[PDB]
């Protein structure tokens, strides 16, 4: 939900800028618009895009480390399979003695 | 024998997870999709999110175009595109000529469309691409209006900012050089005139050339537009272009400039010819290298398709009867050259190369197509081959892209007959299947949907014979040509197929403009390897009447004293060559998994389920 | 067409939806309207921008038609501007609501 | 990808930059543009390097 | 044919009253039969 609720800002980043580029002031000071707006707006816009895929890079990598604590955890399992069998012949040969 | 099996059965080898070059919003999807728990709600929020993409790079539309060649047929075009946004978005993508073997491209020709980071704001949709020393550079004009609205210290400020940006090897976009061009632009709006921009790129200079004109209905090479112009070094400082260069510069591109109705594509800029030689070729005998050359190659173009060369051709080996220089055409010595005889400041011994340096050669020569061929014959058996190309930029219109849209959205460009959807209106369409539900987007009915017909146009069906070997020839193969498009009225190979057993057809859509069809209308008829056809109505004739406002095939009985496009002609023959000719009154053409936007359609219809 | 007479079941509301953009509406004139089965949002914008002097007195009004959409991910469309001043100043130089 | 498309927007903060040092009011009020507008984007740029 | 709930309004036949019947050479036989018009009253109108 994070990494996809990051890039859900650019373009109202854009909508900001474009309505910042229409000149302010009006009357005997003609107007003041800020010409690097596109330019700012676009670059916070790559900026939450990397910021975004490195969140997903985060997600991908908690993902991977639940599925190798599964298949560790298969190890563990079929450990004390293995060893429980063995403890039962154990007790079949001391039935035997 | 995996390359080998790979060959016979792909089908081992495919995952549906990676592929060669699979789109930006497929990754995107397999990035949100990259989980242990994938729940139908996850996978449909993923589902709908790859949607809102495919559903703006569906929205694209093309302004401007650049082709990277002289010739329209040869080359790749660089189309660029926005989306439907007010802070609006530009995109470019890339199209091949050379994969289109006859009028119609493969999808592999179409390239991706790729966002441009860059953010630009276009006055009046001024903006053309221009490749330059194989680089995509983005020109574009933006103004500023600041207007005071008043009486007592009224202030009215405009200023037109050229701005230049090229794309870098890892994706990324330059910063926009920034030229101050508003006066130019003001001396052109101070006339009563809409301004066009021609944009492209001369190799022989190393320049790209800038000229704002003015709008007319028609350029007609003795009144000339309103001009203003301007040409801006590798080096992105600004380089001074006088008017008598100016009159040459427009005078050579009349035919490429934006008219009030109908919008063009320009082509790398060529006065009359331009050259494809390399200087030095060495060779690099066990004994000596030979390295033989040509020094200062120059051209003058006397008239229509003659050419002037002028250049010093020399060999430079470093450690009489022997040693020529000999220029061929493709069976035709044009000039050749001995060592001995017509040579000023033969090289002494002591020198370690011998520069011979022969005489200046002037050689006059007809075509368009001029493949020569420099030999610095060295025998008793070494020769130096030292190729010249000269092609010729044809002025005609058949060698001008242009691009259209139609009132009802799609938009379509047009090379002489051929035309080529470059829009989806698929968009349109999908919201009504997305909000039902993801089973109806994935439908079959979906991909059935409808596609306007590119223009005003009709189609036709033609049956065709049987080979027998007899009247068709040898070869089976059959080429449906056409006629009466522009003020050329000649066979043009419009369609070609091979000829295959007893029925075969074949639905053609045949364009119109209303300025086209020049006389009687456009006329079809068959090729073969035996005698053509198209002698006096064996051709298939259509015209349109605009009272009825439909195409009326002419030929179908034998008609007497039947309608035509001019007016009543008297004795109207039966089409010959085919077997049936009928109009087909509003053909579908769904959807073209061959076309521009193939691959999106494949990724949303294959991929993205897999 | 969940309501069978006269009365709905609460199977025939929708939840709330916060809508992303941020919208700044003149006098209530906010419409929502469907098409092509898709969410439209249209409303009105004013510029009020006035002296209140007698040198120079300057009154400026500029009425914007303001269109946004939603799409299959909740996000909602950057708004797409029209300039409507000339309409709207029409119907207020009449005495007029 | 993130740690390349990080760095590819330094250059756009420096056209921002270049773009918002020419004045933007004119008339009787004669320009306003913000001067330290180079050193914000370079100090933005060394961050997001 | 046309019909309403009961009421067949226009019946059309492909012999009488079609301009350009065509030929067998066509794999597609289109048949055009005529511009239909036909007055009808009521609200919900569920014509077939």
């Amino acid at each position: 939900s994070s990494s996809v609720l990051s890039t859900s800002g650019t373009a109202l980043h854009m909508a900001a800028a474009a309505a910042d580029l229409v000149p302010n002031i009006y009357g005997f000071a003609v107007g003041g618009s800020r010409f690097g707006a596109l330019f700012n707006a676009s670059a916070i816009g790559i900026e939450i895009s990397a910021s975004a895929t490195r969140i997903a890079a985060d997600k991908i990598s908690q993902s991977e480390i639940y599925r190798r604590r599964r298949q560790e955890w298969e190890i563990q399992r079929n450990n004390a399979e293995a060893e429980i069998k063995q403890i039962d012949a154990q007790l079949a040969t001391l039935a035997v003695r | 024998a995996g390359v080998s099996e790979l060959a016979y059965y792909p089908e081992n080898y495919i995952d549906p997870t990676i592929r060669i070059g699979q789109t930006g919003m497929m990754n995107n999807l397999l990035q949100q999709l990259s989980q242990s728990q994938l729940n139908i709600d996850t996978v449909e929020d993923s589902f709908k999110n790859y949607l809102t993409a495919f559903e703006d790079v569906a929205n694209l539309q093309v302004i401007s175009g650049y082709h990277d060649s002289i010739n329209v047929n040869e080359g790749l075009t660089y189309l660029i595109g926005y989306s439907q946004t007010e802070p609006r978005i530009y995109y470019w993508r890339n199209v091949d000529h050379q994969k289109c073997q006859h009028g119609q491209f493969a999808a592999n020709a179409w390239g991706e469309w790729k966002k441009i980071e860059i953010p630009i704001n276009v006055w009046q949709e001024n903006i053309r691409p221009v490749i330059y020393k194989s680089r995509l550079y983005l020109l574009w004009l933006e103004q500023k209006e600041l207007k005071n609205e008043s009486e007592d210290g009224k202030i009215d400020i405009t200023d037109y900012i050229l701005k230049l940006s090229h794309i870098r090897y890892d994706g990324s976009w330059s910063s926009p050089f920034n030229f101050n061009v508003t006066d130019k632009i003001e001396n052109l709006i101070n006339k009563k005139a809409s301004i066009g921009m021609y944009c492209s790129s001369d190799y022989e200079k190393d320049v790209i050339i800038v000229y704002f004109h003015e709008k007319k209905d028609n350029y007609s090479f003795n009144s000339l537009p309103a001009r203003e112009g301007m040409t801006i070094n590798p080096d992105m400082t600004l380089s001074i272009l006088t008017e008598n260069d100016l009159d040459a510069i427009v005078k050579s591109t009349l035919s490429e400039l934006d008219t009030r109705t109908e919008y063009k594509v320009n082509n790398q800029f060529a006065t009359d010819y331009l050259a494809e030689y390399k200087e030095s070729i060495t060779t690099k005998n066990k004994l000596a290298s030979f390295t033989g050359n040509i020094f200062d190659l120059s051209y003058i173009s006397p008239g229509n398709g003659h050419i002037n060369l002028t250049f010093n051709p020399s060999m430079e080996i470093n450690f009489d009867k022997n040693i020529s220089f000999l220029l061929k055409n493709g069976s035709d010595i044009l000039v050749e050259l001995n060592a001995e005889d017509h040579v000023a400041s033969k090289p002494s011994h002591e020198s370690d190369p011998m520069v011979y340096d022969f005489n200046q050669v002037k050689v006059d020569i007809e075509g368009y197509d001029i493949p020569l061929v420099s030999e610095f014959i060295i025998k008793q058996d070494i020769v130096i081959e030292s190729p010249i190309h000269i092609k010729l930029k044809s002025k005609d219109t058949s060698n001008v892209i242009s691009l259209h849209k139609m009132p009802s959205g799609t938009q379509y460009m047009q090379i002489g007959p051929y035309r080529t959807r470059l829009n989806t209106l698929f968009s349109r369409k999908l919201a009504e299947r997305a909000n039902i539900g993801i089973d109806n987007v994935l439908s079959m009915e979906t991909q059935n949907l409808p596609e306007p017909q590119l223009g005003e146009g009709f189609y036709a069906t033609f049956k065709l014979p049987p080979y027998n070997k007899e009247e068709h020839g040898d070869e089976r193969w059959f080429k449906i040509h056409i006629g009466n498009i522009d003020g050329n009225s000649a066979r043009q190979p419009y369609y070609e197929g091979m000829l295959s057993d007893i029925e075969t057809t074949v639905t053609l859509f045949v364009p119109y403009a209303k300025g086209y069809y020049i006389r009687e209308g456009v006329r079809l008829g068959v090729g073969y390897k035996k005698i053509i056809y198209d002698k006096s109505w064996e051709s298939a004739f259509f015209y349109f009447d605009e009272t009825k406002n439909q195409f009326i095939f002419i030929n179908d009985a034998d008609h007497d004293s039947g309608m035509t496009q001019q007016g009543i002609v008297k004795n109207i023959k039966k089409y010959k060559g085919f077997i049936h000719v009928v109009v087909m009154k509003n053909n579908t053409e769904p959807m073209d998994f061959n076309g521009a936007n193939a691959i999106y359609f494949w990724e949303l219809f294959y991929y993205t389920p897999m």
